[PDB]
């Protein structure tokens, strides 16, 4: 390695459990420290996965250490057409963190909508609702959903269960039945793609489009469009 | 620019459909960086500098390892006529680890 | 020719029905945070952006698929789940307790590495799961919950009882489930008398006949060996995100950092040119196929509720098409 | 270009096969219940299909089914079987109906509507004794 | 023979260690259920208390191409009796023994016409002191020219004696005098660098590797860390100047009484060629079941 003037608060104690970018002297990248039992060799002081990336390691005082990654929250988006409504999701994750340390573009953010607790992570942009609907056109998953205000807001909801109409039993040769007393006659709707527009092509209208020397360069491909 | 920005340029108009997309994610700053691996005596170019210099099909031959080297102390002092660098960048030679 | 004896055997299957619904990024997955990465993938992107809203579209095509099956088997009215239903019959095992006990153990039995979908990047702070976002993607949720097919399953299970009666769904018949047994065997050609005065033995053997079932769980059943080997398509589809940034396609390594600060800057271009191509050519493979398990599941989800509506809540005539024998 | 072009002819023979699935798939369904009544639970129509109407579309085709829908479920008695106490063997079960304690009795229904008429012979048919059925003796069905 | 699925003597990974997963890789592997290069040390000539005239076979004669190094089993008749080799009517108690190699790329013919000669630098390493010393120098050999001497007259082959009575015994180690013997033979001259290194003794049999590649000549061995297991760990690497291509083992000489003359062990040399094997990473680290391809 090249000289360095080697500072002190660069050790691995010092960010333990943290995410940092790690560089154990030509092993690099960035990942997350935590404390293990010791598996494999420690004269070799590098274990790696099935991926060639590794997972352990065999610290020079003793202590041995697991870097696996430093995993970053995935994000999702909800956006509405023909109501200026949007809102932001984030899967799997606790509400934590907030808008100090991204990456890439821009974020956009309104007026505070705030982090909330959702079973699939946290969620910004939602006002807390307890609603049901039964035909969301566009949930948010699991059984989650938001439907939007008719300046408006999307509001939180839960994708409704449609419940049966509960008809119980009798054990005596007296039998409980239910029966429809009115009805309509209703459209089932749909539709198949029998032929689709067939289509032909010319070898040399397509690909000389008409050239001389095309034609000379092409024939030695020859039969190929053939 | 925005969010919506990058989702608008995916569908290349300015109006859309409504739906759950996958927007490019983030990636959270890092805590640090770590430095650390044992080091012991520095890298010792003398025999490079020492004896008579050998012949083209003599090319004599220096192995490093578990040093520490500097080229601002060693190319520096080099009167270098030429420099060409094969499939590598001739200004991380001085910078990485291997 | 006439047999004098008989049993109850049963004939176990499997159907693929939803394939793994899920999400790649474009710039954290093809370019993992790396500057120059972005200002070339300014170079192209076109190939990126298009396939992401095309695999939008092939999910929300299969989640309308989803939606339409399970708004076709929802029986309009059903019957209550209590302990003890069925008679003198261990359906304890099918009977939720929701959660129910034959799906909780083939849960237990089948190797089920669930995505981290309320612990997962929280999982992997505090310790395969976690390895769904290394480069980068997303197994979307699931668009319903346990309990809701716990609910499906109820209202099959009710309109079991209550369809098996007559051809004509307007009317819900739920027969107390021995009665339902009895009236399904005199349908199906067994005379009323020895349904009269043998309930006794016919119950006994079909109760060890579904017994046998339950300690025949092993690598002997089929249904089993498909659903793992659909687990095993899962795993090779995720593996296809999973182990093709390891290969450099070409290039003199597959690290990008490594390429763009231990490289030149034309002769770095080159070679993310070179990884940028591989890559994408990897999505367009993994585009085909997605295609291909979405069309796929959707024959085999038209095939599972054509299957689930005419021989599973009735009796259909059509000789051993679900079920070998008289079913 | 002529790497795209395979790239055409694979996913148009893809799209062949494709179009080859739909046109069995499109006789099944302009066979059975078009031009008949499936008696498949929600073949192509919902609910119980009464009718059924195909017309062609420039790429493909296009289905409505009328079929009866349900609506507004109240709760009933229904019986297994009327037999006659002195006569086990005399026993009557409907012909794709329903027993209903009427006022103004176990009467005749339609299986699938609020539908209560007298009980005839021509909605019913001779069946076996049970133990599970069901005796009436202050009047008897004709 | 030598099984794969006990992983007898096999290379391990040289800084990529697993856990509890099979992997493949390509490297240097023999093959399975192999002969090897069957060789055995002996005792001399002895009659009372003194020792009469070495006892040595035509195996200093015998030349092989290095290929991709070789392996070596040490050991293996270790813990038992067998017959002495000189005395096939008396048998003894086998004791574990190691070998002195040499590795060049010449070959020529001795002052009586016997091939074998090897030219320009080249690399001895030898076992002494009771095999604790691992003593190992390239340098330039020179042979002596006088009476059983390998550039004179009288000479059959070359051998290496050792009095154990006063060689290795308890302490002393006798200033390495089996390199005095190597020096009563041969003569040293022009040399670069030299190595030498502390092997303890124990009773438990040894797996020795040796390859080169342009860094260096690379010596595996097991002892170092897995002295109750066994691996290749990489205990030596020579900074070589020039490849090799041919090698052979330094016959050697044991001066013990004829009453107390004892077994000694019987080694085995497998030699390596380019295959790719699958290993079974335990939980623990330690290969120990390996699988071939071809
Ligand atoms: C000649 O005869 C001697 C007998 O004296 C043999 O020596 C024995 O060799 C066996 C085989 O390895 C040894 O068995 C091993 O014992 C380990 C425990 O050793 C403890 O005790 C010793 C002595 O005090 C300590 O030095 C040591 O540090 C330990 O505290 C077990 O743990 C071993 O099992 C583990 O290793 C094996 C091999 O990798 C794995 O397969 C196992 O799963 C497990 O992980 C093993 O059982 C025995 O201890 C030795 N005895 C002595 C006194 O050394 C020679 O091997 C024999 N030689 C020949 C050529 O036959
Ligand atoms: C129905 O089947 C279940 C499944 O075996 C039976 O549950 C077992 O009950 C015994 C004691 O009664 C326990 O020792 C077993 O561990 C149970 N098995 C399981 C898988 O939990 C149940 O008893 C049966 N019920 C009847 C009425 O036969
Ligand atoms: C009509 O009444 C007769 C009376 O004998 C019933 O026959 C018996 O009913 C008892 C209890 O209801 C049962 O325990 C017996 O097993 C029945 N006998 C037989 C031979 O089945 C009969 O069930 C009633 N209902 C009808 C005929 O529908
Ligand atoms: C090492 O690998 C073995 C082999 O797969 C693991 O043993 C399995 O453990 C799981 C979890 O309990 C069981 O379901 C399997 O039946 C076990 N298989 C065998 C063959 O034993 C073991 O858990 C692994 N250990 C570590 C620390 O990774
Ligand atoms: C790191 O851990 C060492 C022992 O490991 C212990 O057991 C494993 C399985 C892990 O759960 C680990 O967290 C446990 O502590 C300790 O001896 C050592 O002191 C720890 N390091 C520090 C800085 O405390
Ligand atoms: C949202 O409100 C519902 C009831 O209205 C409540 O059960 C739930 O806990 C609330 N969410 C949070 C995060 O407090
Ligand atoms: C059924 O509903 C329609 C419209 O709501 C009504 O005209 C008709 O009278 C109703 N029939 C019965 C039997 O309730
Ligand atoms: C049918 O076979 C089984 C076992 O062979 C026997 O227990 C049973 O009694 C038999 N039944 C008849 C009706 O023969
Ligand atoms: C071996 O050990 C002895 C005593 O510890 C020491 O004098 C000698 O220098 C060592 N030799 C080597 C090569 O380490």
């Amino acid at each position: 390695c090249p000289k360095l003037e080697f500072a002190n608060d660069t050790k691995i104690a010092s960010q333990l459990g943290n995410c940092v970018e790690y560089s154990l002297y030509g092993v690099s990248g960035r990942g997350v420290f935590q404390n293990c039992t010791a598996v494999g060799v420690r004269q070799q002081r590098f274990v790696y996965d099935a991926y060639q990336n590794l997972v352990g390691y065999y610290s020079d005082d003793g202590n041995y250490y697991c870097l696996r990654a430093c995993v970053s929250v995935p994000v999702s988006v909800i956006y509405d057409k023909e109501t200026k409504t949007h809102a932001t999701l984030f899967g799997s994750v606790a509400c934590e963190h907030i808008s100090s340390t991204m990456s890439q573009y821009s974020r956009s953010t309104r007026s505070m909508y705030g982090p909330l607790q959702t079973p699939v992570g946290c969620v910004l942009g939602l006002v807390n609702s307890s609603l049901f609907v039964e035909d969301c056109k566009l949930p948010l998953g699991q059984s989650l959903c938001a439907l939007p205000d008719t300046p408006g807001e999307m509001r939180l909801a839960s994708i409704a269960f449609n419940h049966p109409i509960q008809v119980d039993q009798l054990n005596s040769s007296y039998f409980k039945l239910s029966i429809p007393t009115n009805f309509s006659f209703g459209v089932t709707q749909e539709y198949i793609q029998t032929t689709i527009q067939k289509v032909t092509v010319d070898c040399k209208q397509y690909v000389c489009n008409g050239f001389q020397k095309c034609e000379q360069l092409l024939r030695e491909y020859g039969q190929f469009c053939s | 620019f925005n969010d919506l920005s990058q989702l608008h340029c995916s569908y290349e108009s300015f109006d859309v459909e409504s739906g759950v997309y996958s927007v490019s994610s983030f990636e959270a700053k890092p805590s640090g960086s770590v430095v650390e691996q044992a080091e012991g005596v520095e890298c010792d170019f003398s025999p490079l500098l020492s004896g008579t210099p050998p012949q083209v099909y003599n090319f004599k031959r220096l192995v490093f390892t578990n040093c520490n080297y500097n080229l601002t102390k060693l190319l520096s002092l080099f009167s270098v006529n030429d420099f060409t660098c094969s499939q590598i960048s001739p200004a991380a030679i001085a910078s990485n680890c291997y | 020719s006439i047999p004098t004896n008989f049993s109850f055997g049963v004939t176990q299957e499997y159907i693929q029905t939803t394939i793994q619904k899920v999400t790649v990024d474009c710039k954290q997955y093809v370019c993992n945070g790396f500057q120059k990465c972005e200002q070339l993938l300014r170079e192209y992107g076109q190939f990126c952006s298009k396939i992401n809203q095309a695999l939008h579209g092939a999910n929300l095509r299969q989640d309308d698929s989803v939606r339409n099956l399970f708004a076709s088997v929802k029986s309009s009215q059903s019957s209550p789940i209590i302990p003890g239903f069925g008679g003198d019959f261990n359906l304890t095992l099918l009977e939720p307790v929701a959660r129910s006990a034959i799906e909780d153990l083939l849960f237990d039995k089948v190797t089920i590495a669930d995505p981290g979908y309320m612990q997962g990047y929280d999982d992997c702070m505090q310790q395969l799961i976690c390895a769904q976002y290394v480069a980068g993607y997303k197994v979307l949720p699931p668009l319903m919950d346990v309990n809701m097919e716990a609910a499906y399953t109820s209202s099959l299970l009710g309109s079991i009882a209550g369809v098996g009666w007559t051809a004509g769904l307007s009317s819900f018949a739920a027969i107390p489930f021995a009665q339902s047994i009895f009236y399904r065997l005199n349908g199906v050609g067994i005379t009323q008398q020895v349904l009269s005065e043998n309930q006794k033995l016919i119950a006994n053997k079909f109760n060890q006949a579904l017994g046998a079932m339950q300690t025949g769980f092993t690598t002997t059943n089929e249904a089993f060996q498909k659903v793992q080997d659909a687990v095993n398509n899962n795993a090779q589809a995720l593996s296809k995100l999973a182990s093709e940034l390891s290969n450099t396609f070409g290039a003199i390594s597959a690290s990008i950092g490594d390429i763009i600060q231990r490289l030149d800057p034309p002769e770095q271009d080159a070679q993310i040119d070179r990884l940028i191509n591989g890559r994408l050519t990897t999505l367009n493979a993994f585009v085909a196929q997605q295609l291909v398990r979405s069309e796929s599941a959707a024959l085999s989800a038209q095939l599972a509720k054509d299957k689930v509506n005419e021989c599973v809540k009735a009796q259909s005539k059509r000789s051993g098409f679900c079920g070998q024998g008289t079913h | 270009r002529l790497t795209t072009l395979n790239a055409f002819v694979a996913q148009q023979l893809v799209r062949s096969e494709s179009a080859a699935l739909s046109a069995q798939l499109a006789k099944d369904k302009v066979n059975e219940c078009v031009k008949a009544q499936s008696k498949r639970s929600g073949f192509c129509g919902q609910g119980t299909h009464i009718v059924s109407f195909v017309v062609n579309a420039p790429n493909g085709l296009y289905f409505m089914h009328v079929g009866y829908y349900p609506s507004n479920h109240i709760e009933v008695v229904s019986a297994y079987g009327l037999c006659d106490a002195a006569n086990p063997t005399n026993c009557i079960a409907p012909v794709n109906g329903y027993f209903i304690k009427t006022n103004n009795e176990w009467s005749y229904t339609g299986s699938s509507f609020y539908a209560p008429e007298p009980i005839t012979s021509l909605n019913t048919k001779y069946v076996a004794p049970q133990v599970t059925y069901q005796n009436i003796s202050t009047n008897l069905p004709p | 023979p030598i099984d794969v699925s006990k992983a007898d003597g096999i290379i391990y990974p040289q800084g990529r260690t697993y856990s509890n997963i099979t992997i493949t890789y390509q490297g240097l592997f023999p093959y399975q259920g192999d002969h090897g290069d069957m060789y055995v040390y002996s005792a001399g000539h002895a009659t009372g208390t003194t020792p009469q005239k070495l006892f040595v076979a035509n195996y200093s004669q015998d030349v092989k191409q290095f290929a991709n190094g070789f392996v070596v089993r040490i050991g293996a008749a270790a813990n038992s009796t067998g017959t002495v080799i000189i005395s096939p009517s008396t048998s003894a108690t086998i004791r574990k023994i190691y070998p002195a190699f040499m590795l060049g790329s010449s070959v020529g013919n001795f002052s009586d016409g016997k091939m074998g000669r090897f030219f320009n630098h080249t690399l001895v390493l030898l076992p002494d002191g009771c095999g604790t010393l691992l003593r190992a120098f390239y340098c330039i050999l020179e042979p002596r020219s006088g009476n059983h001497c390998p550039a004179g007259n009288s000479y059959t082959s070359f051998a290496t004696y050792h009095t154990p009575a006063t060689d290795c015994s308890d302490g002393n180690y006798n200033r390495n005098a089996s390199l005095n013997s190597f020096k009563e033979y041969f003569n040293l001259r022009n040399c670069t660098f030299m190595y030498t290194y502390n092997i303890t003794e124990d009773e438990i049999l040894e797996w020795f590797g040796i390859t080169q590649t342009a860094q260096g000549v690379h010596l595996f061995s097991s002892r170092y860390v897995d002295l109750y297991g066994g691996n290749m760990f990489q205990f030596a690497t020579l900074p070589v100047y020039d490849t090799i291509k041919y090698y052979s083992i330094i016959p050697h000489s044991i001066r013990s009484i004829q009453s107390d003359r004892k077994a000694w062990a019987a080694f085995y040399v497998y030699k390596l060629q380019p295959l790719t094997f699958l290993l079974d990473f335990s939980v623990d680290g330690y290969i120990r079941r390996a699988i071939d391809c071809g």
